């Protein structure tokens, strides 16, 4: 199983100031094979980047993402009060399909 | 897409056996793959088992390659899942989603119910 | 990327550009030829070019094996596209032939097509400067047609054979086979080279051409439409079957590529690269092939539709010229030649490794049993050499442009193209195809693709049958030598030893199958695990 692994598990953060936060992989991933999907507290999880630049429907511009081969990572401007959610990253390029750890948005 | 509902979570005990139901509406449920991703009450996210569109290809995780069956009805557009043999560990969230693109990405996900086996 | 490009650099260009598409081109009156070219292109071509890889990859197995796991019922489309590369062989490497003749003329003080002094030569024959001052011959056309080709009245008289140009043909036969018996191919540094050479050459063909003082003509006669008369189901045909017969599809070929491709780099990219590019440096090249035909009729005072052949010798009659006219006309002509050879002969390797590749995997136990492949492939290029003794006689540019028009093009890339995405989207089923093309590159083909597959290649591969078949036209040499009935005979007996696989193999295995008729058919249209 391609283990990926979030390094920033937990983050305080204080509005404004940018947040980027990175995910690896234990084996290649291709660049049209990794997403991330937001999870807010309380509800399901919802895509926010796919191909590790196109940014969802819902998402701002205010988030990017970057990376290739076996480091990603996404980041955002400035973040809001309403960007306080976990990300987590996935891997779609082979089975058995693989979430990240996720990194929990701490305010 | 709009509405991904899922229905049939409940308390079971070790050993048993339970059916898990997502009911599709607002695209066609038949040119589409469905998967299930599974909750841990840990917040880790675990992948349970994928189906195509036309359910020719099944694909299924290490952890229930020989215990959990997933099937679908595009003539109700609806989603099962079908659990044999669940353990202490199997007690999560299930939520249906919509994988039909690789290269995309679950699009959307269903509001999701919760299985214990306490 | 860059590498990956380079790969593909092998084979997005070939004479199928460089040579067959300008003469086509210039045959159907120039711009009317595009429409029905660009309609076709947009409509066919990428998408069988996609269907046949998707296939080729999905099988990783020949283009005969695939059909088995496909419909069982239509296997007989991969006999018909190992039928079409062995006609294809034999008639494609005359190209070579007259390209070695034309490198070898070429190691000379003087090119012999430059001026009509010499004891082969026409007393009609008046200098192109000169011209413009009777029935007058230009120097190179009658070259072309005495010296290299010696043109027979008809082909009701083969004449003799010609031994220089048999030993060309005897040369890059011999090349061919020591190249597939060694594995000989561009793959280190060399590969750099091969793949540049030929649109470095182009570019310089292509500039030499434009600045010429009548370029504008021959651009202009290339690019203007005649819809209003020149709509005929010929230039439809033409058109249509040209983007089949460049991208090598409806051939077999590309299913046994695609077996070789392990995964998808988004294989429809990959696809959507090579067909457009594939066009792109056809459409390109007409530009220069039309500028020099602009520029030979502002210099002998003539009509851009008649001042060259409208036939296979296009291409060697404009590019010459061209080369004439350039500072030491010899190195460039030595030049051009030599990339025309590395061109046909990367394309004719890969066309016969095809074909004793599929010819193997149809009788394993015996032809591929040990080192019999060798003397297999020995027989193959023995048989293709006498096969291709026909078109060295003087009468044999008949040969060639009737196995040009029927063998190999024409009705049965319509008919194979037809059949595949009739199967596919119908007897196989649609959906069921973009659930195997999700399941292997991740996404399913779209609204193009499968409503190409589903109505549009169907629909317009029946329609220039049934209008050809209603305004039918005999095949004609150049444009005013007719073909007698029994040479359109033999053209037709050649479209059919490709278009009749089908039926025979579909009777062939409804006999060879037990049970009633309908479990007959049932048992093989349902496919294999
Ligand atoms: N029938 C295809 C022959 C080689 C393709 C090409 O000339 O581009
Ligand atoms: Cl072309």
């Amino acid at each position: 199983e391609n283990v990926l692994t979030q390094s920033p598990a937990i983050m305080s953060t204080s509005p404004g100031e940018k947040v980027t936060m990175t995910c690896r992989a234990s084996s290649s991933v291709g660049s049209s094979y990794l997403h991330w999907y937001q999870q807010k507290s309380g509800a399901s999880p919802k895509l926010w980047i796919y191909s590790t630049s196109n940014l969802a429907s819902g998402v701002p511009a205010r988030f990017s993402g970057s990376g290739s081969g076996t480091s990603y990572s996404l980041t955002i401007s400035s973040v809001e009060a309403e960007d306080a959610a976990t990300y987590y990253c996935q891997q779609f390029s082979g089975y058995p399909l693989t979430f990240g750890s996720g990194t929990k948005l701490e305010m | 897409e709009v509405q991904l509902v899922e229905s049939g979570g409940g308390l079971v005990k070790p050993g048993g056996s339970l059916k898990l139901s997502c009911a599709a509406s607002g695209f066609t449920f038949s040119s589409y793959a469905m998967s299930w991703v599974r909750q841990s009450p840990e917040k880790r996210l675990e992948w349970v088992a994928e189906i195509s569109s036309g359910g020719r290809y099944i694909y299924y995780s290490d952890t229930v390659t020989g215990r959990f069956t997933i099937s679908r009805d595009n003539a109700r557009n609806i989603l099962h899942l079908e659990m044999s043999s669940l353990r202490s560990e199997d007690t999560a969230m299930y939520y249906c989603a919509r994988g039909e693109v690789r290269q995309r990405g679950f699009d959307y996900w269903g509001q999701g119910t919760t299985l214990t086996v306490s | 990327k860059i590498d990956f490009v380079l790969s593909v650099a092998g084979g997005f260009v070939g004479l199928g550009n460089v040579w067959r598409f300008p003469y086509l081109c210039y045959k159907n009156g120039g711009g009317a030829f595009l429409i029905p070219y660009f309609i076709f292109l947009f409509g066919s071509g990428l998408p069988v070019f996609f269907l046949e890889i998707i296939i080729g990859q999905y099988t990783s197995e020949g283009g005969i094996t695939c059909w088995e796991k496909i419909c069982p019922l239509f296997s007989g489309i991969g006999y018909a596209s190992v039928v079409i590369v062995s006609l294809l062989n034999v008639y494609y490497i005359v190209i070579l032939a007259w390209a070695t003749y034309y490198l070898f003329q070429s190691f000379q003080k003087e090119l012999p097509w430059a001026h009509c002094n010499h004891s082969w030569n026409t007393p009609h024959c008046m200098e192109d400067t000169m011209r413009k001052n009777t029935n007058f011959t230009s120097p190179v056309i009658e070259f072309w047609e005495r010296n290299v080709l010696s043109l027979s009245p008809g082909i009701d008289h083969p004449g003799s054979l010609k031994w220089d140009l048999a030993l060309c043909l005897l040369l890059v036969w011999l090349v061919c086979f020591f190249c597939i018996w060694k594995g000989v191919r561009s793959t280190g540094k060399v590969v750099y080279f091969t793949a540049t050479f030929p649109f470095a050459m182009l570019l310089v063909l292509l500039v030499r051409g434009l600045t010429l003082p009548g370029a504008g003509a021959g651009i202009k006669f290339y690019l203007y439409p005649d819809i209003t008369r020149l709509e005929d189901p010929q230039v439809w045909i033409d058109a249509g079957t040209q983007i089949f017969f460049s991208y090598a599809i409806c051939l077999g070929a590309m299913t046994s590529l695609g077996s070789y491709n392990k995964y998808h780099n988004n294989v429809y990219r990959d696809c959507m690269l090579l067909g457009c590019l594939n066009s792109g440096t056809s459409f390109v090249s007409g530009f220069a092939i039309f500028s020099i035909l602009g520029f030979m009729a502002q210099e002998q005072g003539v009509d851009i539709a008649d001042v060259a052949e409208s036939g296979p010798g296009l291409a060697f009659i404009a590019y010459p010229k061209a080369v004439t006219m350039m500072p030491l006309p010899t190195f460039w002509s030595i030049l051009f030649f030599i990339m025309l050879l590395l061109l046909g002969l990367d394309s004719q390797f890969v066309e016969v490794e095809g074909q004793i590749t599929s010819l193997v995997d149809l009788y394993p136990s015996f032809l591929r049993k040990g080192y019999r492949r060798e003397i297999f492939i020995a027989f193959v290029c023995s048989i293709s050499y006498l096969l291709g003794l026909t078109m060295v006689t003087e009468g044999g540019m008949y040969v060639f442009q009737l196995f040009d028009y029927y063998a190999a093009s024409g009705v049965c890339l319509l008919w194979v193209a037809f059949f595949e995405c009739f199967v596919i989207a119908w007897i196989y089923g649609g959906n069921r195809f973009s659930e195997d093309i999700r399941d292997m590159i991740g996404f399913p083909p779209g609204p193009w693709m499968k409503y190409s597959w589903a109505v549009i290649t169907p629909v317009l591969c029946v329609g220039c049958f049934i209008f050809s078949l209603v305004k039918y036209v005999p095949l004609t040499y150049n444009k005013t030598y007719v073909y007698p009935n029994w040479a359109i005979g033999l053209g037709w007996s050649l479209a059919l030893s490709s278009m009749l696989c089908v039926p025979l193999v579909i009777v062939i295995r409804l006999c060879q199958t037990e049970g009633p008729f309908l479990v007959r058919v049932k048992y093989l249209l349902t496919p294999r695990e």
